[PDB]
Formats: structure tokens, C-alpha cells, sequence
């Protein structure tokens, strides 16, 4: 569920740091500023692989700090469709089943695609399942999230910018299945 | 081999001294042991004058082709 | 506020009824009186609508479709090889061709 | 910045285990300055990353677990996107593979199954 | 007309405010940081072409 | 023709694929262009614009000439590209007036664009073994007598054949081998001896070859126009006035051009002949029916004629400014309301006219009638005129005097049509890449149903698609569905209205 995505970049590599060898200042000022974010079309960036290419160092005019354009690789939380992933669960919604992924948050389950004896609940928030001979009508995805095991279907791309005039939905929205025989919670199986 | 001339113009000099002295301005790492100078500008000239500022001049021909000198190996005069 | 054209070349010699001050702008999809009149049905004019299906699912799968590659494609899959579909291909007329469409 | 190649390479977890591992081995010998949020973010996610991961089972793994697995997994026809999940999630029972490879009951018989969760124990 | 108008002469630089190309601007400048251009490469360890041969013929 | 170029695109994209739509918008954009240009202005690479170029001129939707220093300059037709449209009415209509070989050989057609005669007949033979059963082969012979039939009718035409190079100028080829259309072998088939038998597709030297066959869409037009007159006379005075002018029509059909401000005359001697045998008529209520049509201010007949007795023409351009002038009305009745509509046929038949006027004869009162004049002065539907006293053309100082001209109404309802067709390709396109999952998803489960459903389907697996999650959104399938269905019935049924809008403004150009 982690790519390498070959990117480029301007690194400002300010002057009081020129005492120091530049592959080591590259790298710490790209974790500084990929880290933990959401590029739009690649996904969420862990942390910097490794520097393959390293161009020369420029000297703009008004500034004294270096500029130098750097090929790197960069290792990305993007998992592709139709595979499978164990994460705990946050909290049940109206619309869903919340499901963190450790690092990563917005995981949603919707109504559709929970397994169909059961898709509904009591004006209760915590989301239920039937099956007739054990537990029907009682089993549920306790808050304190004991892991499922889900399958990404849908991913979806917001380009989160402040609309209207100037000078919090997540930019990376993704959207799974459980519907399937063996998935789940993995008590169940 | 490099066919542009070998001396320092002075459009080159101004523009090395320039950069050279904003650099020190900044918390840059002076290569000569400074005595008490304090303008920026005057450090960088005691940098020049001892050949030991870290700066490339690329000079750009017209047409596309650049020539890479270090600032060490011109010929620097009055 | 007085303005710079006279309001008497434009009008209102009574000088009321001026028109109103709008508020909210209107809205997108104004309401409209009337429907579009509902379609022609038959036994003749059902038989275009399915030989118009027809004619796409024929002509993606002639020769003269060139096909567009897949690019950028993420992982492979066996349900991959479900979707593609070889094809044979046709061949043009050279004499009814000029010479440059040679290759 | 600018995207040359959004999917050059899919990855095992180990190697973003190790990775993070030896991400670690270098850090907090000097604090954060509180002069930007770029450290504050790095040392979140990379804990957290490296957290998540501490209880897949991708640890306990070496390099030439990895290669040796691939070569007994080589002789099965099998994709990349499928013998990569079998590496992540260390699959014990036959419900699961029946997921994770698709058209299972169709391209794999019942004993090329079992044969296929014995590979998966015997090295892993 | 749609012509399109450079701002490589002159009195269009200093009007759009870019530093202009006679006097101290023919030129550019580099900085000799101690670098290391190619650097060796992190190896990859699962996605290598020898363990993956494709699965369609 | 912004309208123009955008539903040639969405057309194109749809028919021939993404590589090629490219060259055929800038072929359309631009106009005449050398091969390197193309290459050049558009960006992709020489093998693609090759491969394009040639599907582009399989089906006749690029010219190409020659000109100085021996260059091939490609140019598109965005008419031929526009009638792309109205494949299914081309089909519909030669079932109608055929059987389902002549409707599959008009298919073959317009589908593969130009082939021979052996090639099309065999396709033919081939394609009617899935309609038959029990052990019957389709021959060609059968099918060639229908071939044949087309060709007298002139549905079918040959294409511009290539030159002897033998007897022009021998020596080194030219570039291109410049085509030359000629009339006289445009309907002389070639005789054919071969006969054989479809293959029933079981997956276990040519003596008519350079002759190609098109279909000839300037035919197609013609039948059009002629069954929208009879439909027109058909709804204004009779049934049985409707067959003499369907029969004078036919009559017409051969001896006349497609574009002629009036047709031959025709003797009503051999009107009361050419009848079909199934009505009971004398000559002389065929005098009174000439006589009476001859009396209608719409004047679709004229005399024009005294001698051999009853002397009478059918008019095109009269007739086709009669259709759409209803046309142009129509829509302004169902746009506005009828109290609209009365004010457009007033300032239609009154040439000119002013407010007090309209409210005068309209019985229509005030601020409600000027506020539909105002509506259909907005709408480019209606024109002022501004009689000027001074040269000052102030407003205060003159009269201004509504006008309706035909011309640019119907132009500009044209330009609508053209706009609406390409949003309703739009919005269904929109729906099925907004569904395209559950699209695929559906092609799996009819895949699953459609394999070993003739041996050991069990019942069991039937209920299994329906324990399966599509079950939730088979309701979400047939929404698509009826609305894929609406769009497409709706993108037909527009052509009506654009056809019978082009027949006016083609009718009404001299083109010297």
C-alpha cells in the first residue's frame, strides 16, 4: 500500500546552513516540507526515500540562499483499488463506519456495502449485524475499535483551497468495502 | 576548453560582492579569519582580495552554451 | 442620491415608483412556466433508438475504431485480461490513397 | 513541484519498516526549535507510520526472506499486486486468499490453495 | 490581435520588476556547496524484473 | 459554427476514437492544411495522423486535392460529418422501403464507409444466418437483386473512381491519384456470377475491385422532403389529396435535381395513371383535387401549364418556407404560450406593424402584449426596423416597425438545435462515466450469466446474482437505463426539426 512516486522539486536551502553537506540539508528540507501531507493526485507522503538526481545549486537575485532542483523518490500511502487492509475503528456515524488506518484517518464505510442481513440500526449509533443461530440482532463495532479487515473500492480527490475571497473536509477521502465472505472484523473469521 | 575572457568584469566583480556580502549578512560562514570588520561589504572584499569566496559564475553565450568559471581562478585587478 | 444622467430622460415624471432594490441575487435555474412536449412513441420509432444502441456497440468493435492505449496503468490484474480484446485490422485502399499515407 | 511518475514502484512494508528504522537511528539527537511545524509533522507521522506498522506482520522479516519468498511464490501465476499482499498480511487460512487473489475458485484449485498457504507458513 | 509582447527588452523588465539582462543580469550565479550529485541508490528489495515475470502470455 | 465544430466533436469522439477526433476538429477548425501542419499544429506523432488521415477519408469525411509543387492538402466536410446524426433514420427508412437485406446492406454501408460489391453482398449473406435457422443459407443472389434495386432507386451510388493511368499520362505516379466522379457509371452494377453461402461462424481475384460503393445521403434527403410535403398536405386537406401529391412526388423523384426552384410539369393524364389501383377516382375529381390545391394561399401546386388539359408542377421552395415557418412558429408557441404565438403570426403575416397596432388586432391587452414582444425581441426572434426622421436616429424622433424575417430565425434556431443535441450527448455521456462501476460491475454479472447459461445453468447461481449487492442498485441500473434511453430517443427526434430547418437555408442560397 506504499509506492515510490518520482518527484522534482526547488529546495531553499537558506545560508546558515552552508557548513553542512548539501545531501543531508536536501533531505532534512524536504521531510520538513513533504511530511504528513496530501499531494493531490499521489496521496500522503510517509517520508523521503532517497535523492537520485542533484542539480546545481543557483543563486537567485534578491536572496542569498541557494535554490537547487533536486530528483527524488518519496514514499506515498496510495493504495490502489481492490486491495485489502486491518485497521482499528473510531466511531460509528449515520453516514457510516469511520475507520482509522494508524497514521491515516478518513476511511468510510458506507451503508451500501456492510454485510446484508443486517444494514440499520436502532436510533443507536453503534452499527449492528444478524446472524440467526448466534448473536442476532446484539453484535456490534465496539468504539474502542478492535480491527477489521476491509477493501478499498472508491478513493477520491477534493482540492481543498479556500473558496472565496482571501489574504475543512480532507483532501483525501477513501472509501471501502466489508460486504465481502471473510471480511470484517477479524473475530469473525 | 573556455573562450570567454579571462579577467573579472565589473559587472561580475559587483554582482559576486554583492551576493557574497548579503550571504555574510546572513548567518553565512565567513572563509577569512575577520578583525573586527563589521560592514558586510567590507568582509566580502577582504574574501575577494584573499580568493575565497564560494561562488561559480556561469556566463551565458547568446546562444545557449554556458562556460562555468570559479571565482578563485579569474583574474581580478582594480 | 441624485445620479449623473437626469431620471425625467429616462422617465418617472411623477418621480415614484422607482424600481425596487434587489436583495439576494436570483437564482440559478429559474422556474419556468411551461414542459417540454412528451416524445414521439411507436413501432417505428423505437426500432431507431435501439439501431442507435446498436451502431455504438458495433462501432467500438470495428477496425475503424483506433483505439486509444492505456496509459499509467497501476497494477495489472487478471480482470484486466477480460477487458482487453484483439482485434483484426483492416487495410486501406493505397490506389484510392495519396502516397504519403504510406507508413 | 512536480510528479515525473506517480506509480514508479509498489512496496513491501518491510522496507518502509526499515526505512523508518533507520530514520529513527539518526533522530532526536538535536530537538525541534519551534521555528516551524515541518519537524512537528515529520515526527507524528513517521511515529505514527512506524507504530501502525510495528504490529503487521512485517516484522520479524529480513531481505532474503523477501527474496526467497518471492522465488517459491515465483512458480504459482500469480501478479504482483496479489504476491504483494501475501507479503503484507501473512495470510493463515484459506477464507482470506480467496479475497486477496481475484477469480480464486476459477485460476486455483482447491489443493493449489493449500499448497499455496503451505508456502506462505513455511517461510514467512 | 492577440499579440503577444515579450518582457525581454529593457524598460519592460524594470516596469513588470525582473532584474534585466544588460549590466550585472547577463550572467548567473552558482554556489559551490560541498554536494554529491548521483548519489548511490537506496536498493529496492521486492520489486526488483528478475522475481516478476509478467502473468499474461 | 462554435455549436458546429463542438457536436462534430462529440460525434467523432463517439464514432472513430480520441486520436482521430483530434484531427478531424482541426481539420474543421482550421481548414485546408498539407500533412506536416497537421503533424505539427496538433502535436502527436506522424504514424497516428497517418492512420487517421485514412479512416477519416475511408468514409468520405475528408477531401483532398492537389495543388503547386506537387502538395496534398487535406480539407474536412463538417456537413458530412453533421449527417453522421442521422444513421438511424437512414436505416429506419430503407427498412421501410425494403426488406431487412436492403436495410443491411445500407448498414454495411454507412458503417464501413466505402466497399466493393462482392465485399457488401457477402457481409450480407454472412450477417442473415443469425436471423435464419434450420439448416437454410442465405445466397447472394437474393441479395443482389435488392443491391440492384437500390442502385436503379439511386439509394445506393458508386464512388469517384481512379484513372486509367494507362491511357493519363504514363510515367512516374503522382502524389495522389486524383479521383474524377463520373456520371455515367454511377448506377451501372457490375455483373456478377459468383454465388456461394454464409458461414454460420463456427470458428473451426476480384472482378469488381477499385469499384466502391456509397451510399448517396443527397437520395435519402430528397425521400425526406418528399415525405415531409405529403405529411404537410396529409394534415391540412385529405388523405386521398395526399396520395396524388405522394404519387406526383414519386413522379418527380427521377427527373428532376435535388436542389431546382420547381420541378417538371406533369400532365394529369398520367397522374390518373400512375395511381395505385386501390382508389375508386374519376378524372375529373382528380381535376377538381388539382384545381382546389391550386386554390390554397399555401400553394404547394401551380398551374404554370394549359396545354394536354390538366397542366400541373409541385412547388420545393415554397413548400419548404411553408414547413418552416410552422416550424419557427412551433417553437414559439411552446416556448411563450399560444398568446405569444398569435403576436408571432401577426407580425409574421402583417409584414410590418407597430405596438398599437398589435393591440388593436391581437385582442390581447397591454403589459402583456409588449412584454411578449419584448420576450421574442430577446430571443432574436423578431426584428425592429427604426424608420429614421432625422439622420440624428434618435429613439425619440421616429417609428419603430416589428419585423419577422425568416432567414435568421431559422438560422438561428438552427444554431440552437446544434447546441442542444451536443448538451443532450453531453449529459448522457456524463451519466455513464458517473456509473461507470456499476456499469462494469453489471457486464461481470451478465458475463457470469451469459457463460454455461446453455449447459448446466443451474438455478441456484440465478439466485446468487440476486444475492449479490447489485440487487440494491439494479434500481440505480434502470434509472440509467431509461434515462441513456430518453437522451438517445430525444437525440434522434431533434433531427426532425434540424433537417426540416437545413432543407430552408439550403434551398434558400444560389452558392455563385
Amino acid at each position: 500500500m506504499f509506492v515510490l512516486v518520482e518527484m522534482v522539486d526547488t529546495v531553499r536551502i537558506p545560508p546558515w546552513q552552508f557548513e553542512r553537506k548539501l545531501n543531508d540539508s536536501i533531505a532534512e528540507e524536504l521531510n520538513k516540507k513533504l511530511a504528513n501531507k496530501v499531494v493531490y493526485n499521489v496521496g500522503l507522503c510517509i517520508c523521503l526515500f532517497d535523492i537520485t538526481k542533484l542539480e546545481d545549486a543557483y543563486v537567485f537575485p534578491g536572496d542569498g540562499a541557494s535554490h537547487t532542483k533536486v530528483h527524488f523518490r518519496c514514499v506515498v500511502f496510495h493504495p490502489f483499488l481492490d486491495e485489502i487492509l486491518i485497521g482499528k475503528i473510531k466511531g460509528c456515524s449515520p453516514e457510516g463506519v469511520h475507520v482509522s488506518l494508524g497514521f491515516f484517518d478518513d476511511i468510510l464505510i458506507p451503508p451500501e456495502s456492510l454485510q446484508q442481513p443486517a444494514k440499520f440500526d436502532e436510533a443507536e449509533q453503534v452499527w449492528v449485524w444478524e446472524y440467526e443461530t448466534e448473536e442476532g440482532a446484539h453484535d456490534l463495532y465496539m468504539d474502542t475499535g478492535e480491527e477489521i479487515r476491509f477493501r478499498v473500492v472508491d478513493e477520491s480527490f477534493v482540492d481543498t483551497s479556500p473558496t472565496g475571497p482571501s489574504s475543512k473536509e480532507a483532501p483525501y477521502t477513501l472509501v471501502g468495502s466489508i460486504s465481502e465472505p471473510g471480511l470484517g472484523l477479524l473475530s469473525w473469521w | 576548453k573556455r573562450i570567454t575572457t579571462p579577467y573579472m568584469t565589473k559587472y561580475e566583480r559587483a554582482r559576486v560582492l554583492g551576493t557574497r556580502a548579503l550571504q555574510i549578512a546572513m548567518c553565512a560562514p565567513v572563509m577569512v579569519e575577520l578583525e573586527g570588520e563589521t560592514d558586510p561589504l567590507l568582509i566580502a572584499m577582504k574574501e575577494l582580495k584573499a580568493r575565497k569566496i564560494p561562488i561559480i559564475i556561469r556566463r551565458y553565450l547568446p546562444d545557449g552554451s554556458y562556460e562555468d568559471w570559479g571565482v578563485d581562478e579569474l583574474i581580478i585587478t582594480d | 442620491a441624485a445620479y449623473t444622467f437626469n431620471i425625467e430622460a429616462v422617465g418617472f415624471s411623477k418621480g415614484e415608483k422607482l424600481p425596487d432594490v434587489v436583495l439576494k441575487p436570483p437564482p440559478l435555474f429559474p422556474d419556468t412556466d411551461y414542459k417540454p412536449v412528451p416524445l414521439k412513441t411507436g413501432e417505428g420509432e423505437e426500432y431507431m433508438l435501439a439501431l442507435k444502441q446498436e451502431l455504438r456497440e458495433t462501432m467500438k468493435r470495428m477496425p475503424y475504431f483506433i483505439e486509444t492505449p492505456e496509459e499509467r496503468q497501476d497494477i495489472e490484474r487478471y480482470s484486466k485480461r477480460y477487458m482487453k480484446v484483439y482485434k483484426e485490422e483492416w487495410i486501406p485502399d493505397w490506389r484510392r490513397l495519396p502516397r504519403e499515407m504510406m507508413p | 513541484m512536480e510528479v515525473k511518475d506517480a506509480n514508479s514502484a509498489l512496496l513491501s512494508n518491510y522496507e518502509v519498516f526499515q526505512l523508518l528504522t533507520d530514520l529513527k537511528e539518526q533522530r532526536k539527537e538535536s530537538g525541534k526549535n519551534k521555528h516551524s511545524s515541518g519537524q512537528q509533522n515529520l515526527n507524528t507521522i513517521t511515529y505514527e507510520t512506524l507504530k501502525y506498522i510495528s504490529k503487521t506482520p512485517c516484522r520479524h522479516q529480513s531481505p532474503e526472506i523477501v527474496r526467497e519468498f518471492l522465488t517459491a511464490l515465483k512458480s504459482h501465476k500469480l501478479t504482483k499486486a496479489e504476491k504483494l499482499q501475501l507479503l503484507n498480511h501473512r495470510p493463515v487460512t484459506a477464507v482470506e486468499i480467496q479475497l486477496m487473489v481475484e477469480e480464486s475458485e476459477e485460476r486455483l484449485t482447491e489443493e493449489q490453495i493449500e499448497a499455496l498457504l503451505h508456502t506462505v507458513t513455511s517461510i514467512l | 490581435f492577440g499579440q503577444k509582447d515579450s518582457v525581454c527588452g529593457v524598460s519592460e523588465c524594470i516596469i513588470m520588476g525582473i532584474p534585466m539582462n544588460i549590466g550585472t543580469g547577463l550572467f548567473k550565479l552558482l554556489h559551490k556547496a560541498d554536494r554529491d550529485p548521483n548519489p548511490p541508490k537506496r536498493p529496492l528489495i521486492f520489486d526488483t524484473n528478475e522475481f516478476h515475470i509478467p502473468l499474461v502470455t | 459554427t462554435q455549436a458546429e465544430i463542438k457536436l462534430c466533436s462529440l460525434l467523432l469522439q463517439e464514432h472513430f476514437g480520441e486520436i482521430v477526433e483530434k484531427i478531424g476538429v482541426h481539420l474543421i477548425r482550421t481548414g485546408s492544411q498539407p500533412l506536416r501542419v497537421i503533424a505539427h499544429d496538433t502535436g502527436t506523432s506522424l504514424d497516428q495522423v497517418k492512420k487517421a488521415l485514412c479512416v477519416l477519408v475511408q468514409h468520405n469525411l475528408v477531401s483532398y486535392q492537389v495543388h503547386k509543387r506537387g502538395v496534398v492538402e487535406y480539407e474536412a466536410q463538417c456537413s458530412r460529418v453533421l449527417r453522421m446524426l442521422r444513421y438511424p433514420r437512414y436505416i429506419y427508412t430503407t427498412k421501410t422501403l425494403y426488406s431487412d437485406t436492403g436495410e443491411l446492406i445500407v448498414e454495411e454501408l454507412l458503417l464501413n464507409g466505402k466497399l466493393t460489391m462482392s465485399a457488401v453482398v457477402k457481409k450480407v449473406a454472412d450477417r442473415l444466418t443469425e436471423t435464419m435457422e434450420d439448416g437454410k443459407t442465405m445466397d447472394y443472389a437474393e441479395v443482389s437483386n435488392t443491391f440492384v434495386r437500390l442502385a436503379d432507386t439511386h439509394f445506393v451510388q458508386r464512388c469517384p473512381s481512379v484513372p486509367t493511368t494507362e491511357n493519363s499520362d504514363p510515367g512516374p505516379p503522382p502524389p495522389a491519384p486524383t479521383l474524377v466522379i463520373n456520371e455515367k457509371d454511377m448506377y451501372l452494377v457490375p455483373k456478377l456470377s459468383l454465388i456461394g453461402k454464409g458461414k454460420r461462424r463456427r470458428s473451426s481475384p476480384i472482378p469488381d475491385d477499385g469499384i466502391y460503393w456509397q451510399a448517396n445521403l443527397d437520395r435519402f434527403h430528397q425521400h425526406f422532403r418528399d415525405q415531409a410535403i405529403v405529411s404537410a398536405v396529409a394534415n391540412r386537406m385529405d388523405q386521398t389529396s395526399s396520395e396524388i401529391v405522394r404519387t406526383m412526388l414519386r413522379m418527380s423523384e427521377i427527373t428532376t435535381s435535388s436542389s431546382a426552384p420547381f420541378t417538371q410539369p406533369l400532365s394529369s393524364n398520367e397522374i390518373f395513371r400512375s395511381l395505385p389501383v386501390g382508389y375508386n377516382i374519376s378524372k375529373q375529381v382528380l381535376d377538381q383535387y388539382l384545381t382546389l390545391l391550386a386554390d390554397d394561399p399555401l400553394e404547394f401546386v401551380g398551374k404554370s401549364g394549359d396545354s394536354g388539359g390538366g397542366m400541373y408542377v409541385i412547388n420545393l421552395h415554397k413548400a419548404l418556407a411553408s414547413l418552416a415557418t410552422a416550424t419557427l412558429e412551433s417553437v414559439v408557441q411552446e416556448r411563450f404560450g399560444s398568446r405569444c404565438a398569435r403576436i408571432f403570426r401577426l407580425v409574421l403575416q402583417k409584414k410590418h406593424i407597430e405596438q398599437k397596432q398589435v393591440e388593436d388586432f391581437a385582442m390581447i391587452p397591454a403589459k402583456e402584449a409588449k412584454d411578449m414582444l419584448y420576450k421574442m425581441l430577446s430571443e432574436n426572434f423578431m426584428s425592429l426596423q427604426e424608420i429614421p426622421k432625422t439622420p440624428d436616429h434618435a429613439p425619440s424622433r421616429t417609428f419603430y416597425l416589428y419585423t419577422v424575417n425568416i432567414l435568421s430565425a431559422a438560422r438561428m434556431l438552427l444554431h440552437r438545435c446544434y447546441k442542444s443535441i451536443a448538451n443532450l450527448i453531453e449529459r448522457r455521456q456524463f451519466e455513464t462515466k458517473e456509473n461507470k462501476r456499476l456499469l462494469e460491475k453489471s457486464q461481470r454479472v451478465e458475463a457470469i450469466i451469459a457463460s454455461m447459461q446453455a449447459t448446466g445453468a443451474e438455478e441456484a447461481q440465478l439466485q446468487e446474482i440476486e444475492e449479490m449487492i447489485t440487487a440494491p442498485e439494479r434500481q440505480q441500473l434502470e434509472t440509467l437505463k431509461r434515462n441513456v434511453n430518453k437522451l438517445d430517443a430525444s437525440e434522434i427526434q431533434v433531427d426532425e426539426t434540424i433537417f426540416l430547418l437545413e432543407s430552408y437555408i439550403e434551398c434558400t442560397m444560389k452558392r455563385q
